[PDB]
Order: C-alpha cells, then structure tokens, then sequence
C-alpha cells in the first residue's frame, strides 16, 4: 500500500501510520527522503533496519 | 435502651483502594496543525486566499 508523507506531515497523522507501525503490516512510504549508507554486513544480518 | 450486643454487630460491606481522580481531561495529548491548513464543514480549507 501506500500513504502521501507530503499529506501526512499536513494533515496531521491519523494514527493510521501509528497503528499500521504498532501492528506490522507491509506498507510503503513516499516522497523526498533521506538516504544513509552502511556496510559492515553484520549490520544486515542483525536486521538494524528494522 | 438496653444494649444488645448481637443486634448492634453489623458486617461491613465496603470496597477496596481505590484512587480518585479529578481534572480528568489533562490524560488528553493533543496538538494542533500549522494554522495555514484549516477547514470547516466546507472542508477545502478555511482561511484560502493565499
């Protein structure tokens, strides 16, 4: 699925992200973003992440 | 009167701990959006002459 980041920090937040978060479900998140690279594998394996 | 124990022994029926609150509302987290984004019933925004 999906939900607007842009519209989000706009409306408000609706507990909607919160609860999907609380909860785990598989969702996706859009617009600008910033990155951050690692390496050390270890990093991966310990699901950092997460 | 003439006292007569037995009828003066009553049981008591009474609840246990408690903790009385007032106020109440104060459990409420609330913020607000940036003024810039209001709506009304309208509900495409109250304050729109940009």
């Amino acid at each position: 699925q999906q939900i607007n980041l842009e519209e989000l920090m706009r409306t408000g937040d609706y507990a909607q992200i919160t609860n999907m978060l609380l909860n785990n479900q598989p969702v996706a998140l859009v617009g600008a973003l910033p990155f951050i690279t690692d390496s050390s594998v270890i990093s991966l394996v310990a699901k950092l992440d997460a | 009167q003439q006292f007569d124990f037995r009828a003066s022994m009553h049981m008591l029926t009474s609840n246990l701990t408690f903790t009385v609150y007032s106020d109440l509302l104060a459990f409420v987290s609330a913020d607000t959006v940036e003024p810039i984004n209001a709506v009304a019933f309208d509900n495409m925004r109250i304050m729109n002459e940009l």
